[PDB]
Formats: structure tokens, C-alpha cells, sequence
């Protein structure tokens, strides 16, 4: 079964090139009660929908290694948005699509993995990306990578203006390749939706 | 075995599929807590020294494994040769604190004074690695296991107890520019 | 032979703190009797919880008073066992012996005006994220907060909730930290009847999860 | 009792290592566990 | 919770009222006898020294501690460091009784020497305050834990055991000028 | 009288991976919960299983290549943990902290082409006892090999056999060793078509029987 | 538990020795275990 529809609140995704789901060290989350918010969080449901991201284009130049990353929580001028500015603090998981949509007559590799507490990887560091939640996008096969991750770090909730856990990162495994009938180029997007989406301390108006 | 590599589901063939045996296998001596639980240096010094494992060398067989993993817990042992009495505080404590005796003092008895500590953080696990700021590069400053002053302190060791790691990140052995492999005087007999 | 033992390098140096006993010399002493003295205390959190002790606020008066009957903010003070207005309480004597902390913390009101004066007021938990504490009850209101008037019952408690990102929080306050990292609480008077001259006293007492761990010596001496 | 953590027996009797209490009570215990939580009055939640 | 406040009854409303969840709490650490029992320095010693607990440091934690209970009872260690033999007495001796071997007296052991002592006072319990006086400001001289002494004492520790305090007594925080809070140098790592 | 005791020479000096516990000084303290943290690891082998590493050929490319259609040898490298080859990869990181190993070491071959190009492989483990590696696939056919083609399923793993003389073999290598002790693994293309510009990646995982044992602290520090 | 060997007991109690933990899993452990092994397909052996 390569056709997949993943649905988050009232938004969907419909996938007929994809390889599965992979599920990032745990397959559920911990208790989002603790001590440190004395009962007073809540669950945000009309946050837990995708939004998207154009993350960059892969055109045959790129070689091995090159490395694309994006931050999360990202700007999002929706519900979860406002939520990161009117709540003290949050957090929740993510669950993650991301796309390369060229032809089957494409060659070549991206790692598509989802990183905690990013630092900046040095080349030697970049051959054991895969030891983070991964799959591989590779042309001859699928054009999506899904992964799921569960909220972590070292506080059960967070501050995201001063920390982000996660960064989705991309990166050139081996080069885009190109024919008479292929695609010229690839443009990466990712559809992502905050998972379990949990507040704390409801912050005054600024007006 | 022939597979679907995209998915990136592990996949752990063995020599039976060409007609060998699977041997067995003890790996003890690969166990994190094991591992992790034994004496390493820390080196940077100071009369006025905060506890802080990243500390360690990072080739070194602790700080290396450390700093393979993002976050971790443990309780503490620590060595350390001084000169004067030896006060530690908890993670949290004012500098100034220090200074007195109310506070753990282990007066001075050569060679060198050995202790157990336990883990004293505000967060349930501490972290290798923190991508944010903590303030209103670097780790956030409640990441240590308190901090110790004498009047000198000459020689300061850790140990790991009952350490737990989690999430894997990259972990490197020496560069190799041979070509073939990297080459080293491994020990031998003599004459 | 006798048994062979190994003294051990870097045990049995003198350790302030230590969990054994010395040895004794002048034995069967059999004291007074104390049975039943009064006024005991086990823990210092019960004698924290019972007692509630003064705020101090400008001038040092352990109230807010106001002359207009406007809304104003009366108050505005950090969460921090450490802040000028927790200084002469027995919950921050306390605290200032211990590294760290958890729980609710708990804030009385007391009118003390006359029969003839009324007043509503407001008390809002502000958490860390914003720059300044809100100037109005309108902005506060949509914080954690409670709102109550004066009459029959002089007293109004509310609980300070204990909402951080981590576990617990240090009872003492680091030069580099500007802004409070626990947030502030922000008193205010919605509006007044005949209330100029009369006041509203606070004090303070430990919450029942309220939990101070990692005994320290910090004072300088 | 207080702050001592050997596991094992102490190996003077109990008539040496302490003075020795005799008779003819958590007062602030008693006075915690006593106060008045929750509201008072009618509640409209 | 809305009360009479003259009354003075406790009152310990909870998050609960708007919705919270009380947690649970661990009151170790608060504990009296737990907390007093570690050793404190006295500080101002002379060869002949009657033990008197209330020449800690009044803003040790120890000292503080003590002084913010009107009465309590307790057993003792003390740890000294001294040239000479050691010789204590009980409560009510003559000074002149510190000269003899025939009262407790422990020979020199390099570093220190560390003894428990029993309560000798002849009261039920001894007082921090005394509104009054005892002869036919001060406390009555009756208020010790007997006296030492050696050729020369260079350093008394004294550790409160079994500790029972009764009626809390004023407790206070250095005093705050800078109108927020008062702010420290709060341990952190190096670099 | 009391107990006699020989205090024994040689014996209670600090050893730095002693099996004895230090003495405590600052008990009860209460951790807050981690209850269910994820991506928890208790053996460095459970994750050097799971997770393969990639391999570095010539320019640091995790990839073989080749642009002729005719059967050709694409890699060669020493069956060592300190092999060229293997020096980014997880599990030369891990091995380099003990002496010695023995067991399955698994290579993972992904073929990263076009849906229109096509090629056949073969991989052989050459045990040690010959001066230098086949250069070709039919010398080679005669070692354990394994040969496959491309298709709807890109990847294809292959175990390296543990076979050697004594039951556990060094994790390092020595100056004096000129071929490697342990063997090659030669990767050859029997041949393609279309596939040119189009690649093969290869990772490297430890196998079920693979062991590290005696932990050792080599680098400069 | 770790790098210790004693056949007896420690001296001291755990609430010393050691931190006590609290509640409200070994990952790598399952993800290994649930690795596919043997071949695909068909054999012919």
C-alpha cells in the first residue's frame, strides 16, 4: 500500500509515492501533566492542523552534503501562532510530510531527518545524520518522507521565543540527476502540523 | 536480504542467508551504564570550579560518548586533590555560599578527598546540546552538578553513576588521510 | 591471623554534613522530663503555612492604600522569594536557606477600612514572556486572576501558581536575570466608594505543595 | 531520626550515644492541618 | 477564600479554586531535626571555652535557624581542633575541674578530635531569649552544653542532635534596597 | 578489647575504575520525574544495529560511481574498524573505545539511479592470504560473494563474515601491518545500462553477533 | 547496576548514597529487535 491520507483537524494530505511513516524514538508522548504548570495547561485541538513551508530547490549542483534545516516552531501566522504569543508556555510534537515532486526519470538522494537540539553539523559529522528519525526521498521510488516526532527537552513545557527543540533538516545524500525526459529541478516543500498541542499561562493583552 | 531503502526501516541480515552460523554475542562491556562509570578528568581548574560534564575532553572515552547523546541523567562521584578544605554547594546556590561550612566541607585528608553527589538540577534531564538562549554557543547556566572551592584545587576527576543517555547523535573516530587505514603502535612484547 | 582491610584513599576526611555518629565518653545521662512543652514545630513549611507574615511596600508599610477612586495599579511585585517585598517575610527567611523550590504560594488581603468605605479590587499572576507588567485591569484580565469586593469578610486569599518550564525554580535571583523569571503579581483597585485614607494589608504564607529542597549556608559571615 | 544514613546498627548502646529521656504533641502540625481551604459562601462555576 | 480576617484562623486556599491541581509536595529537607543536624563553626574560642550554641553566627543557617525558636532541647557533637589534651565538663562544674584527667579528656589525634556529648543543662529545656534575670540581654550562665578545654583551641564545630525547637521567633532575609529584588551571583559554568 | 586488623600494603589506593562506591554527604534528595523520556539507549550496540552509518569514497562521497558499462572494480577497502573507509561511520566512532571485537559486520548497498537506469553488482569478501585483491569479478567469484541487480526494491545488505584465526580480533591496527589481517571487501559492477552519472550508497551497521569488548581511552587529550 | 562489584552490601542507605527518582523504555532496544532479517521473495537454495 504506497497511497497514504494523513489528516490533521480539518486538513488532509493524500500521498500515492510514499514509503511509510517513521515513527521518531517513541510512539507516544509523556505525560503533558506535570508538576510544573499545577494543573492549569490546556489542549489547543484548532492548532493541530498542517501548514506549509517551501524549504529550497534541489538543482544538480547541490552536492553530497549540502544541508538545508528549518527551526521549529517557524513563523505561523494561524492559530498556533497566536497561541505562542498569548500563552507563557507550550508544547506538543509534530507530525511531518515532506515533498520532492520532480519525475521518475530523476536520480539521486535527499535525507530527510528530524533533529533535536540542533547545533551546526561539521562535514565529517554530516555521514551520521541517519542516527536521527530519517527516511530517504530518492526519485525511483517516492517523492514523500513522513516522520512523526513526539514533544522533548529537558522542560515539559517550553519557552518557543527562547528555545526550539526540533529542526527538520534536509540534506543532499547523493546529487540530482537529470535526462532529456526528466525534471530540470526539484522544489522541496513541507506540509507539517503541530501534534497534542498543550498551553500554560495565559499572558496579558498587549493593548 | 533485498529491501526498500527509503523507508529506512532497520534491516539486520545475517551469514545464514549464504549458509553460516550466528554466533552469540556478550555485550556488556557496550552497556551505557557501564560504560559511562568510571573516573575521567576534567582539567580546566580553578580555586572556584562549577561542576559541569561537558568539561570533560571531547575524544576522551566519557566526554566522547557524552556528547553522543543530547540528553542525559546521572549521579556523581567526584576526586579532587586540594589544598585547604573542600565546600561544595548545589546546583542553584549562590557563589558566596562557597564560603561556609554549613554547606558540605570535607576538611582536608592527603591524598585527596573522594565523594558521592547526587544529581541537583531543577529539569528532569540535563542536555549536550541546547538550540535557545536562557536568558531574559553556550548551555544554559542550571546545567552543572553544583560547584566546589578550596583554596587550590589541583586535580579534579568525575564519574558517572547510573547514567541514562538518550537520543544518539554523531560519534567520531580519528580522520584517516592513508588511504588504507589508520595505522598505530599497538602494544607488543618486548625485545 | 586477623582480618586483612584495606584503608582506602580519599575516604574518612571530616565532612560537615556527614551521616554518622561520633563516638561517646559520658554515658547514662537521663534528662527532665519535656513532655508535652508547648508550641512545638516538626517543619518549618507547617509554622510557613499557619503564619502568614507582612509584605512590605513603599516606605515600608505592610499595605497599598489609594486616594483616587480610579482604577489604578496599587502593586507590582516579582515572583521571587528574593524581591523587595517579600524581604521581611518569615517564607523568604526561610527560603533563603534552601536552593530551590516548588509549589503555590499563597497572598492575603485584608480591608481595613471603615464601615462606611468599599472597594473592589483585582490581583492578576502575570507570567515571564512580556516585557512589562499590564497598567490596567483591562489588559491584566486576561491573565490567571481574581476579583473580589469588600464587605462582611475582611480577608481574600489567593493562591500564586507555581507555572515554570522546569520542575523547580531558584529561590535566589542572578545579577544577569533584568526582567523577573517568574513572573510578577499585579494588584489593582477597580474603583472605590469613600475609600481614600483606608488600606488593604498583605501578607504571604506557604501553599500545601509548597517545597523548598537543597539546604544551603549562604549569608556572608 | 535527623541526618544519618548508615544502614547498620550503631555499635555503642543507645545509653552512651545519648542523653536519656524520660516523661511526666505537633502543635504547629495540628495548626496547619486545621486551616480553612476551598471558598465559602455559594459557588456559580 | 474569603474569611474573617481578625480571627486570624489559618486559611490555605489551593489552585483548585480557579481550576489548578495541588501537587505533591516533599518536606524533607524542612524538617527540624534534619536540617540542624550538621556541623556549624563557633568562631570566638579562647583555651578555656563553655559551649554556648548561641555563639553561632547569628545569619548561619544553623544560627539563624535556632534563634528563630524561643526554646529547644538537643544532644551534641563537636569537633576540635586543639594543641594539648582536650578535657570537657558537665553543666554546672567548677572551672577549676578543667584541669583534671579525671573529667572526660581525650589525648591528641592528629587532625581533630570529634566526640558526642549528652544535654547536661538542669532545665527541661534551654531558651534563645530569657525576659529576666537569675542571679540574687543575657542569658542565665546555666544555659551550656558544659565547657572544654586545651592548650589551645584552634577551631570548635558544634552539630545539634536530636533537635527539637519550640515556638517560632522572627526569621529575616537580608534587607533589599534595589526595589525588585535582591540579585546575586548565582553558580554557572565556566567560558 | 577490640578487633585487630592488618592494614594490608599494596592495597586502598584510588583505581579509577574501582567497583566500590564513594561515601555520601548530602542525602534525600527527590529527583523530578523522567518517567518515559524518550529515546532511551542502555547499549551502544542496540543503536550501531539500527542506525547505519555511511562509508567515505574517494573525495568524501558516500557513494561508488562509474561511467562504463564493462565490469569493473568499484571499491576495495580493509575488513578493519581503522580502515580509511570506515572513518566517519558510527560504528568505527564506538570501536575506537575498545581492543577488540569478533562477529557480523553488515554493509547496506542503495542504489540511488534513475527509474531508466539499471546495473548488476557483486560484492566478495576476500579473506586474508592472497598479495592483493581480485581486480576483477570472475577472480573474485570464487570467495564468499553475493551478486543482485537493481530494481523496485534499492536496497540490498550483505553480511561480512567473522572469520579469522583466533576468537576475537583487534578493533585497531598496527604500524607494522602492511596488508590488512582481517581481509578486503571488493565491490564490482558486473556491468549496466544506462547508468552513468547514477550512484550506489553505502552504509555500514553492526550485525547480531557483533561484540566490542575491553573498553580502552586512546585519543590525544 | 554499572561498574560495581561488592558481594556486600554498602554501609549506607540509598536515600544517601544516591538521588531518589520520582514517577509521573528502552527505544533502541525494540528498534533494533524489530530489524528484518533473512531475504524477499523466492528462494532457490
Amino acid at each position: 500500500d504506497r497511497i497514504l491520507t494523513t489528516r490533521n483537524g480539518h486538513t488532509t494530505s493524500t500521498t500515492q509515492s510514499s514509503v511509510g511513516v517513521t515513527y521518531g524514538y517513541s510512539t507516544q508522548e509523556d505525560h503533558v501533566s506535570g508538576p510544573n504548570t499545577s494543573g492549569l495547561e490546556t489542549r489547543v485541538v484548532q492548532a493541530e492542523r498542517f501548514f506549509k513551508k517551501h524549504l529550497f530547490d534541489w538543482t544538480p549542483d547541490k552536492a553530497f552534503g549540502h544541508l538545508e534545516k528549518l527551526e521549529l516552531p517557524t513563523d505561523h501566522k494561524g492559530v498556533y501562532g497566536h497561541l505562542v504569543d498569548s500563552f507563557a508556555y507550550m508544547r506538543n510534537g509534530w507530525d511531518v510530510e515532506v515533498s520532492a515532486v520532480g519525475n521518475q526519470f530523476n536520480g539521486g538522494c535527499l535525507l530527510v531527518a528530524m533533529v533535536p537540539e540542533w547545533k551546526e553539523f561539521t562535514p565529517r559529522e554530516k555521514y551520521q545524520l541517519t542516527l536521527f528519525p530519517h527516511q530517504f526521498i530518492s526519485p525511483r521510488t517516492n517523492m514523500t518522507a513522513h516522520i512523526v516526532v513526539p514533544y522533548l527537552g529537558v522542560n515539559r513545557y517550553d519557552q518557543y521565543k527562547k528555545h526550539k527543540p526540533w529542526t527538520l533538516v534536509v540534506m543532499v545524500v547523493s546529487p540530482l540527476t537529470t535526462n532529456t525526459v526528466s525534471a530540470g529541478q526539484i522544489k522541496v516543500y513541507a506540509n507539517i502540523a503541530p501534534t497534542h498541542v498543550h498551553v500554560a499561562g495565559e499572558l496579558p493583552s498587549k493593548e | 536480504t533485498t529491501t526498500t531503502g527509503e523507508s529506512a526501516d532497520p534491516v539486520t541480515t545475517t551469514v545464514e542467508n549464504y549458509g553460516g552460523e550466528t554466533q552469540v554475542q556478550r555485550r556488556q562491556h557496550t552497556d551505557v551504564t557501564f560504560i559511562m562509570d568510571r573516573f575521567v578528568k576534567i582539567q580546566n581548574l580553578n580555586p572556584t570550579h562549577v561542576i559541569d560534564l561537558m568539561q570533560t575532553h571531547q575524544h576522551g572515552l566519557v566526554g566522547a560518548l557524552l556528547r553522543a547523546a543530547t540528553y542525559y541523567f546521572s549521579d556523581l562521584e567526584i576526586v579532587v586533590r586540594h589544598d585547604g578544605n573542600l565546600t561544595w554547594v548545589p546546583n542553584g546556590a549562590p557563589e558566596a555560599a562557597l564560603s561556609n561550612t554549613g554547606n558540605p566541607t570535607a576538611y582536608l585528608k592527603a591524598p585527596f578527598t573522594r565523594l558521592a553527589l547526587p544529581y541537583t538540577a531543577p529539569h528532569r534531564v540535563l542536555a549536550t546540546v541546547y538550540n535557545g538562549t536562557s536568558k531574559y554557543a553556550q548551555l544554559p547556566a542550571s546545567f552543572n552538578f553544583g560547584a566546589i572551592q578550596a583554596t587550590t584545587i589541583h586535580e579534579l576527576l568525575v564519574r558517572m553513576k547510573r547514567a541514562e543517555l538518550y537520543c544518539p547523535r554523531p560519534l567520531l573516530a580519528v580522520e584517516v588521510s592513508s588511504q588504507d587505514r589508520h595505522k598505530q603502535k599497538i602494544i607488543a612484547p618486548a625485545k | 591471623g586477623i582480618v586483612p582491610v584495606a584503608c582506602s584513599d580519599g575516604y574518612g576526611g571530616l565532612v560537615t554534613t556527614d551521616p554518622k555518629t561520633a563516638d561517646p565518653v559520658y554515658g547514662m545521662v537521663y534528662n527532665p522530663p519535656r513532655t508535652n512543652y508547648p508550641g512545638r514545630f516538626t517543619n518549618l513549611l507547617d509554622v510557613a503555612e499557619a503564619c502568614p507574615t507582612f509584605l512590605c511596600f513603599d516606605e515600608g508599610k505592610p499595605y497599598v492604600v489609594t486616594r483616587t477612586d480610579e482604577q489604578r495599579l496599587l502593586a507590582k511585585f516579582d515572583v521571587s522569594l528574593a524581591a523587595k517585598h517579600m524581604s521581611n517575610t518569615y517564607l523568604s527567611g526561610i527560603a533563603q536557606y534552601y536552593a530551590q523550590y516548588s509549589g503555590t504560594i499563597n497572598l492575603h488581603f485584608m480591608f481595613t477600612g471603615s464601615t462606611d468605605s468599599k472597594a473592589r479590587y483585582m490581583v492578576a499572576y502575570v507570567p515571564p514572556g512580556v516585557e512589562t507588567p499590564p497598567d490596567t485591569p483591562e489588559k491584566a484580565a486576561h491573565c490567571i486572576h481574581a476579583e473580589w469586593d469588600t464587605g462582611l469578610n475582611s480577608k481574600f486569599t489567593f493562591s500564586i501558581p507555581y507555572v515554570s518550564a522546569a520542575d523547580y525554580a531558584y529561590t535566589a535571583s542572578d545579577v544577569a536575570e533584568t526582567t523577573n523569571v517568574q513572573g510578577w503579581v499585579c494588584i489593582y483597585q477597580i474603583t472605590h466608594g469613600k475609600a481614600e485614607q483606608d488600606t488593604l494589608v498583605v501578607s504571604v504564607s506557604a501553599g500545601k505543595d509548597f517545597e523548598l529542597r537543597l539546604p544551603i549556608d549562604p549569608r556572608s559571615q | 531520626s535527623g541526618n544519618t544514613g548508615s544502614i547498620i546498627n550503631n555499635y555503642y548502646m543507645q545509653q552512651y550515644q545519648n542523653s536519656m529521656d524520660t516523661q511526666l504533641n505537633d502543635w504547629f502540625s495540628k495548626l496547619a492541618s486545621s486551616a480553612f481551604s476551598g471558598l465559602f459562601g455559594a459557588l456559580l462555576a
